[PDB]
C-alpha cells in the first residue's frame, strides 16, 4: 500500500499474498488479511526486463544498485532535452568508482513499435517492452500520465513526462527527482540522487 | 548569462540578417520550426547569448527586425527559418525612406523610433545581464543608414557602457547605384564615428571579386554572398558561445585593435575559401590559413593593405590546433613583411582559439585588421561628396526635410580629419 | 595542523590550477569523488568519512572558464564556493580589474579564504598563480594581495607570474598591464618566479621533440615544478626544504625577489630508456641556458644565489660531488660577495607520471631556482616597449576613462626605472 | 538537409574519470 | 567498466560474473554485485583467433605478450598507407630479441568475406573472422567506427579506422596509438609503444 | 623468430611451445612467453621425407649432418643447368670420406605430379611430396618465390628458384648459398658450403 | 592487370640483426 492504495500492482500483491497466507493458515493465529509488512512482492516478473541486447535478466540481478524508473515519451521535446544530461550522469557516476551505483529502467509512453524501437536504441539501460501489461500497470501505480484520460481513483497525477523516480525492492518510491514537478528544477534534479540511502535490496 | 541583442536595419539588414540566423541556428542545431535536434551539451550550454525559451520547447532569437516599408520583411517571414522570429519583434513602416538619409533620420524615423525602441527596452533589459548589441545595415540606403543610425545614437545614450558593434556595408568604389550614395555614406560616418564602438566595413565589389576570382561561382546570388558575411559574423563571436584555449570576447578585441578612440574602422577576411572543385584537393593547415588570410584578394574591402600599414591586427581561430603553430605563423608574418607593420608597436597581432569549428570545416580563421590603408576608402568618398556638393546636386531633398547646410560641412570636416588622422600614423 | 593555501586568479591561474590539482590528487591517491577508498594534510581537508576537499580558491571575473571546471570530472571535489565568478570580464585591463569591476568580488574572496585558513594556525603561506599580462590576473591580483597584507602579515606570499615573452605577446595592451602590476607586485609579494610561455615552448620542441603542444602540455610541466617544490613539505626528506626556507636564502635585499626556474630532466619515453639519469647529468642540464624557463640567457648576468631541489633515489654524496663541478666551471660565475651560493634539498618520493601525458617514469629529478643579475634585461626590454607606446598616448583613453588617473603610468615608470638602477648597483 | 555533428572537445577527450594511483 | 560502461563485452561480463556470484552465494557477506576487480572474463572464445593457416589458437596463447588490436579497412587510403610501417615495425621489434614481444589481432571493418580474405592474406598476425559477432562487439567496446552508423551512448568516436589499440587482459585500454587522433603522428606514432608495462597477463 | 617472424611455421612453433608452457605453469619465475631458445618444434614429421624407390625416412636419420633444402623447379633452364653440378658435387663430397656429411631435401615448385615425378626420377637425395603442406610452409618460411604471387608480409623475395638453403636445428638458416643472390655466383656457390659448422643436431 | 615491383635495398638485404656467437 505504497505509494497509492488503488493500484493494479497493489491489488496483484494483495491477491497473491492473501492466497499464500490462506494456504499456510489452512495448514496451521494468522492475521487475515496479511499485514502489508508481511506481504512480499515480485515487481518485475521473471521475463519483463531486458538489457540493450534484448536478453532477459532476472529481477535478482539488480541487487546492490539504485534503480530509477524513467518514464519517457519519444516525441516530447522535454524528454529529448533531458536525455543527454542523463546519459552524461550515468556515464560519470557508474564509471568513476568501485561498484556499480545506479541503474535505469526505461518505460515508454510512445504509441507504437517503431517509435519504441527508435527511442530505445539510444538508451543503454534496461527497458520494459511496450506491449507488456506491466507498462500500463506501472503507469497506474506511480500515477505517471501524459495528460489526464486515465481514471485516477480520486488521486491526481504525481508527475508528467519525463520523470525519474528511484524505487526500492518492495515497489515504493524512495525519491522523486523534480524535473518537471512542484520544484521545476530540470537537469539539476539529477544531482539530488542519494544512491547511498536508496538501494535495491 | 550574457546576451547579444541583434538589430537588423533596412532591406540589406533583413536579407543579410536572415542568413545570420540561419547559420547560428544550424550551429546550435535549431529546426526551422524552432525546436532542437542533436543531443549534445555544447550547443545548449551557452544558448542564452542568442536565444530565448518560449516554454513550448522552442526558442526565439534576440532579434529586432526593423524597416520602414512592409515588403522586405514579408519575404523573410515567408521563407524557411522565418517562423523562428517572434512576429512582434518586427516593426513595420508604411511610408518608407526613399534612399534619403534626412527623412530616414529626422522625419519618418522619429515616429517609428518610439516603437522599435520600446521593443528593444523590453527585450534587452529582460535578461539577467546584457553584454551589448550588434547592428547590421547599409550606409548607402535610406532606412539602413538614416533610421538605423538614429537607433544607435539613442541606444548609446541610454546604455553607455554596453558594447555596440556594427556590420556596415559601405558604398562601392566602382559602380554607384542609388546615386545619392556619398551623401548617405558621409552623413552616416560622422554619426557612426562618435556614437559607435566597433565598425567592420564590407564592400560589395570586394565580395564580387572574391566570388568571380576565387570561389568561381557562375551566378553568385544574395544567398551565397550573405552566406559568407554570416560566416564572418559567427567567427567574431565564437568565444561567447563555445569554450577555447584562449578566450576572446568582443570587448577584448576592441581594446587591442583600437589604439586611439577615433579610429575603429576594421577590415574583415575569412579563411579557408576555395571552390567546390578544389575543396578536396586543398591541404588544410594553420600555415595555409594564415597565408590565405593575409591577402588583399581575400579581404572583404576594396582597399589594398600593402598601400598602408597594419596598425594592429587580430585572428580569431577556430578548430583543434596547436598553440605553437599559431605562435610561429603570427611571428613569421611580422618577420618577412616588416614594411607592412607599423614600427613603434612590436607584435601588432593578437591570437584567439575557439575549440568548436564551423560545421563541416576542421579548422578556420576570421580576421580583423586596423589599417591606415582604409584612408584610401574615405578619400574616394570625400572627393565624390565634394564633387556633387559643389553643384548642390540633390540637396533640396535633404534640406527640405529639416537639415541645414551646416550639417553637410560638418560631415565633410569630420571625415577629412579622419583621413588626416590615418596620415599621422603612416 | 600544517597547511598552505592555493590562490588561483585569472585565466592563466585557473588553467594551470587545473593541471596542478590533477597531479596532487593523483599522487595522493584520491578519486574524482574525493574519498581515497596524514601526508596529504598540507593540501587537502578532512570532511567527515574519509573525504578530502582541496584548500584552494579559483578567482575569475568571467564565468566561462570556471563553468567548465564545475562541469567536468572534478566537480564533486571542489567545494562550490571555492570557485568564485563574476558576470563580466576585466578584458585585458588593469584599470578595470582594480577599481571598476574588482571591488564587489574581493569580499566573497576573503570570506572563503578566511574560513579555509582559520581551521589551523601554523599556515606556511599562500601560493598565488596569476597572469601578469591579463586583466583580472593583474588588476584584481594586486588588490587581494593588498588586503591579504593587512590581515596576515608575518606569512609567506609566493607568486608564480606568467610573464610576457620577449618576442611573442599576443596582446598589444600588455606592456601597460605588465608595468603597472610589477610596481605593486614589488611592494606586497615575498617571492616572484617567472614562467615565460615561449621558454617552455622551445624546451618542448628540443627536448621532447613535440611539434604540437597545447596549454595542457605546458600546464603539466608547471605542475611538475610545484610538486617538486613542495615535496619536502608533504613527504619524508633527507634534507627537507620548506617555503619559509626560500625567502631567507634567495632574497638578499627587499627589492630583489625575482627568480628563474629550470627543471631537468624532461625527456620523452623514446629517449629516456637510453639515458642513465645520474645526479651529475641532471644537474648539468639544470644550469644550461637552453633549459631555463624565462628565455633570458644568464651569460650576461651573475648568479647572486641559487636553490636546488633533488627528488628520487638521490644520495647526499653525489650532490656535493656534482655542485662542486658547477663552482669550478668558468662559463657560469658568481658575484664576488657570494662565495658560497647554494641551497640543496633531497626528497625521497620520486616524481609521479600522469598517464596519457608526455613525460617518462624516471628515477630522479632536479628543480632549480636562481636569483640572477640577468633579470636586468627582462624589465629593460619592457622599458623600451612602454616608452614606445606611452610617448604618443596609445590606449591611454581606456585606462583614464574607467577610474584610473594620469600619472599612475609615470609612477609605474619611476619604480621600474629605480628597479633597473637597483639590479645594476648590485652587480658591481 | 542537416547531417549530425561529430565533434567532441579538447576537454572531453582528455579529462576523463581516471583510475586509481598505484 | 573500462574503458566505457556501456559496451557489449562489459554487459556480458557483468551478467555472467554476478550470475556466478548469486550461485555461490546461494550455495554458501560477499559483495554483490562484484567489483570490477573481482570480475573475470573470457574475451576470445575457443574458436575466435586463427593464424595464417586458419588453424585456431586459444586466448591463453597471448599470455606474456603486448597485444594490440588493429582495426583496418581494405579499401581505405589511410589504412593502405599505415600498413607497411606497421608490418616493418612488427618485423624489426619482434626479430630484435630472443623473446616474443608484441602481437597483433586483425579486426575487420571490411565489406564482405572475399575482400576480408584478400586483405587478411597480407597480414602475418592473428585475425578474427568477419561473420563472427565478436568483431562488432569489439568495435562497440572500443568505440571505433568509420562514421556514425551504430548508436553510441552519449560517448564519441574514440578514433577512426585505421587504429591500433594496446589492450589488457580484461578489456583495459592500455594506451592509444596516435595515428589519426588529437596528435596526428601518421606512421610515426608506432614508436610510442611501451611494451614493458602492458602485458596480457 | 629466425630467420623471419611472420612465418606460418614460426606461428605454429609459438602455438605448440606456448601451449606446453601454459599447461606446465598450470600444473606447477617461468617465463611467459617462452624464450626462442627454449621453443622446440618437430619440423619434418615421420611421413614427410621419402628416399629413393619410395621408402619413408624419419627425421632421426638427419642427425649430425649438414642439411640443405633445394628449392627447385622442373622447367626452369637455370634449374636444369644447376642440377648436374650439384649432382657431381654431392657424389664427390660424399665419397670423399668416412662419413656421409651433406644431405639434400628437395622442395618442389613444379606445377603438378607428372612434372614432380619426371624431375624427381633423376635425383638420389630425399624429396618432400607435393601434396603435403610442408612444401609450401617451408617455402613461405625461407622466403622463396618464383613469381610475386604469394601473399608476402612485407618480405623481400630472398631468393628466386633455384636455391639451396642450409637449415639449422631450430629452423634458422645456417647460411645462404649465393646462386641467384648478392654474389651471383652460379654453379660455383656450391663450394662455399661449409659442413663443419652447419650440423643438423 | 599488372606486373608487381619486386626490388628492395641492399641495406635491408644483408644488414639484419644476426644472432650472437656462442
Amino acid at each position: 500500500s505504497q505509494p497509492v492504495f488503488a493500484s493494479p500492482l497493489n491489488v496483484e500483491k494483495r491477491r497473491l499474498n492473501e492466497e499464500r497466507a490462506l494456504m499456510q493458515a489452512q495448514k496451521a493465529n494468522i492475521q487475515l488479511p496479511p499485514n502489508y509488512g508481511d506481504m512480499d512482492l515480485i515487481l518485475f516478473p521473471e521475463g519483463s526486463l531486458k538489457n540493450s541486447n534484448n536478453t532477459v535478466i532476472p529481477q535478482s540481478h539488480l541487487k546492490g544498485k539504485s534503480v530509477a524508473l524513467y518514464f519517457a515519451d519519444g516525441a516530447d521535446p522535454k524528454c529529448a532535452s533531458l536525455l543527454p544530461f542523463l546519459l552524461n550522469y550515468y556515464r560519470t557516476m557508474n564509471e568513476g568508482g568501485a561498484n556499480q551505483k545506479i541503474e535505469i529502467i526505461f518505460v515508454s509512453l510512445d504509441r507504437d513499435r517503431e517509435a519504441f524501437e527508435s527511442h530505445r536504441a539510444h538508451m543503454p539501460w534496461l527497458s520494459i517492452d511496450l506491449e507488456n501489461p506491466l507498462t500500463e500497470i506501472l503507469k497506474r501505480h506511480f500515477r505517471v500520465m501524459k495528460e489526464y484520460e486515465v481514471p485516477t481513483y480520486g488521486y491526481g497525477s504525481r508527475t508528467g513526462v519525463p520523470s525519474v523516480i528511484v524505487i526500492g525492492s518492495d515497489g515504493r518510491e524512495a525519491q522523486f527527482l523534480p524535473i518537471c514537478s512542484g520544484l521545476e528544477e530540470g537537469d539539476r534534479a539529477l544531482l539530488r540522487w542519494d544512491w547511498r540511502n536508496t538501494k535495491f535490496a | 548569462m550574457r546576451e547579444i541583442v541583434h538589430v537588423q536595419g533596412g532591406q540589406c539588414g533583413n536579407q543579410i540578417g536572415a542568413k545570420f540566423w540561419e547559420v547560428i541556428s544550424d550551429e546550435h542545431g535549431i529546426d526551422p520550426t524552432g525546436t532542437y535536434c542533436g543531443d549534445s551539451d555544447l550547443q545548449l550550454e551557452r544558448i542564452n547569448v542568442f536565444y530565448n525559451e518560449a516554454t513550448g520547447g522552442r526558442f526565439v532569437p534576440r532579434a529586432i527586425l526593423m524597416d520602414l516599408e512592409p515588403g522586405t520583411m514579408d519575404s523573410v517571414r515567408a521563407g524557411p527559418f522565418g517562423q523562428l522570429f517572434r512576429p512582434d519583434n518586427f516593426v513595420f513602416g508604411q511610408t518608407g525612406a526613399g534612399n534619403n538619409w534626412a527623412k530616414g533620420h529626422y522625419t519618418e524615423g522619429a515616429e517609428l523610433i518610439d516603437s522599435v525602441l520600446d521593443v528593444v527596452r523590453k527585450e534587452a533589459e529582460g535578461c539577467d545581464c546584457l553584454q551589448g548589441f550588434q547592428i547590421t545595415h547599409s550606409l548607402g540606403g535610406g532606412t539602413g543608414s538614416g533610421m538605423g543610425t538614429l537607433l544607435i545614437s539613442k541606444v548609446r545614450e541610454e546604455y553607455p557602457d554596453r558594447i555596440m558593434e556594427t556590420f556596415s556595408v559601405f558604398p562601392s568604389p566602382k559602380v554607384s547605384d542609388t546615386v545619392v550614395e556619398p551623401y548617405n555614406a558621409t552623413l552616416s560616418v560622422h554619426q557612426l564615428v562618435e556614437n559607435a564602438d566597433e565598425v567592420q566595413v564590407i564592400d560589395n565589389e570586394a565580395l564580387y571579386d572574391i566570388c568571380f576570382r576565387t570561389l568561381k561561382l557562375t551566378t553568385p546570388t544574395y544567398g551565397d554572398l550573405n552566406h559568407l558575411v554570416s560566416a564572418a559574423m559567427s567567427g567574431v563571436t565564437c568565444c561567447l558561445r563555445f569554450p577555447g584555449q584562449l578566450n576572446s570576447d568582443l570587448r577584448k578585441l576592441a581594446v587591442n585593435l583600437i589604439p586611439f578612440p577615433r579610429l575603429h574602422f576594421f577590415l574583415i577576411g575569412f579563411a579557408p575559401l576555395t571552390s567546390r572543385g578544389s575543396q578536396q584537393y586543398r591541404a588544410l593547415s594553420v600555415p595555409e590559413l594564415t597565408q590565405q588570410m593575409f591577402d588583399a584578394k581575400n579581404m572583404m574591402c576594396a582597399s589594398d593593405p600593402r598601400h598602408g600599414r597594419y596598425l594592429t591586427a587580430s585572428a580569431m581561430f577556430r578548430g583543434r590546433m596547436s598553440t605553437k603553430e599559431v605562435d610561429e605563423q603570427m611571428l613569421n608574418v611580422q618577420n618577412k613583411n616588416s614594411s607592412y607593420f607599423v614600427e613603434w608597436i612590436p607584435n601588432n597581432m593578437k591570437s584567439s582559439v575557439c575549440d568548436i569549428p564551423p560545421k563541416g570545416l576542421k579548422m578556420s580563421v576570421t580576421f580583423v585588421g586596423n589599417s591606415t590603408a582604409i584612408q584610401e576608402m574615405f578619400k574616394r568618398v570625400s572627393d565624390q561628396f565634394t564633387a556633387m556638393f559643389r553643384r548642390k546636386a540633390f540637396l533640396h531633398w535633404y534640406t527640405g526635410e529639416g537639415m541645414d547646410e551646416m550639417e553637410f560641412t560638418e560631415a565633410e570636416s569630420n571625415m577629412n580629419d579622419l583621413v588626416s588622422e590615418y596620415q599621422q600614423y603612416q | 595542523m600544517r597547511e598552505v593555501i592555493s590562490i588561483h586568479v585569472g585565466q592563466a591561474g585557473i588553467q594551470i590550477g587545473n593541471a596542478c590539482w590533477e597531479l596532487f590528487c593523483l599522487e595522493h591517491g584520491i578519486q574524482p569523488d574525493g574519498q581515497m577508498p596524514d601526508a596529504f594534510n598540507t593540501f587537502f581537508s578532512e570532511t567527515g568519512a574519509g573525504k578530502h576537499v582541496p584548500r584552494c580558491v579559483f578567482l575569475d571575473l568571467e564565468p566561462t572558464v570556471v563553468d567548465e571546471v564545475r562541469t567536468g570530472t572534478y566537480r564533486h571535489l571542489f567545494h562550490p564556493e571555492q570557485l568564485i565568478s563574476g558576470k563580466e570580464d576585466a578584458a585585458n585591463n588593469f584599470a578595470r580589474g582594480h577599481y571598476t569591476i574588482g571591488k564587489e568580488i574581493v569580499d566573497l574572496s576573503l570570506d572563503r579564504i578566511r574560513k579555509l585558513a582559520d581551521n589551523c594556525t601554523g599556515l606556511q603561506g599562500f601560493l598565488m598563480f596569476n597572469a601578469v599580462g591579463g586583466g583580472t590576473g593583474s588588476g584584481l591580483g594586486c588588490l587581494l594581495l593588498e588586503r591579504l597584507s593587512v590581515d596576515y602579515g608575518k606569512k609567506s606570499k609566493l607568486n608564480f607570474c606568467s610573464w610576457p615573452s620577449p618576442q611573442v605577446s599576443t596582446a598589444v595592451v600588455e606592456p601597460y598591464n605588465s608595468v603597472l602590476s610589477t610596481h605593486s607586485l614589488l611592494e606586497h609579494t615575498d617571492v616572484a618566479v617567472m614562467l615565460d610561455n615561449e621558454a617552455i615552448y622551445d624546451i618542448c620542441r628540443r627536448n621532447l621533440d613535440i611539434e604540437r603542444p597545447t596549454y595542457t602540455n605546458l600546464n603539466r610541466l608547471i605542475a611538475q615544478v610545484i610538486s617538486s617544490l613542495t615535496a619536502s613539505l608533504r613527504f619524508d626528506g633527507a634534507l627537507n626544504v620548506d617555503v619559509t626556507e626560500f625567502q631567507t636564502n634567495l632574497v638578499p635585499y627587499p627589492r630583489i625577489h625575482f627568480m628563474l626556474s629550470s627543471y631537468a630532466p624532461i625527456i620523452s619515453a623514446e629517449k629516456a630508456y637510453h639515458e642513465q639519469l645520474s645526479v651529475a647529468e641532471i644537474t648539468n642540464s639544470a644550469f644550461e641556458p637552453a633549459s631555463m624557463m624565462a628565455k633570458c640567457d644568464p651569460r650576461h648576468g651573475k648568479y647572486m644565489a641559487c636553490c636546488l631541489m633533488y627528488r628520487g633515489d638521490v644520495v647526499p654524496k653525489d650532490v656535493n660531488a656534482a655542485v662542486a663541478t658547477i663552482k669550478t666551471k668558468r662559463t657560469i660565475q658568481f658575484v664576488d660577495w657570494c662565495p658560497t651560493g647554494f641551497k640543496c634539498g633531497i626528497n625521497y618520493q620520486p616524481p609521479t607520471v600522469v598517464p596519457g601525458g608526455d613525460l617518462a617514469k624516471v628515477m630522479r629529478a632536479v628543480c632549480m631556482i636562481s636569483n640572477s643579475t640577468a633579470i636586468a634585461e627582462v624589465f629593460s626590454r619592457m622599458d623600451h616597449k612602454f616608452d614606445l607606446m606611452y610617448a604618443k598616448r596609445a590606449f591611454v583613453h581606456w585606462y583614464v576613462g574607467e577610474g584610473m588617473e594620469e600619472g599612475e603610468f609615470s609612477e609605474a615608470r619611476e619604480d621600474l626605472a629605480a628597479l633597473e638602477k637597483d639590479y645594476e648597483e648590485v652587480g658591481i | 538537409p542537416t547531417l549530425p555533428f561529430n565533434a567532441q572537445s579538447c576537454y572531453r577527450s582528455e579529462y576523463v574519470a581516471k583510475p586509481l594511483p598505484p
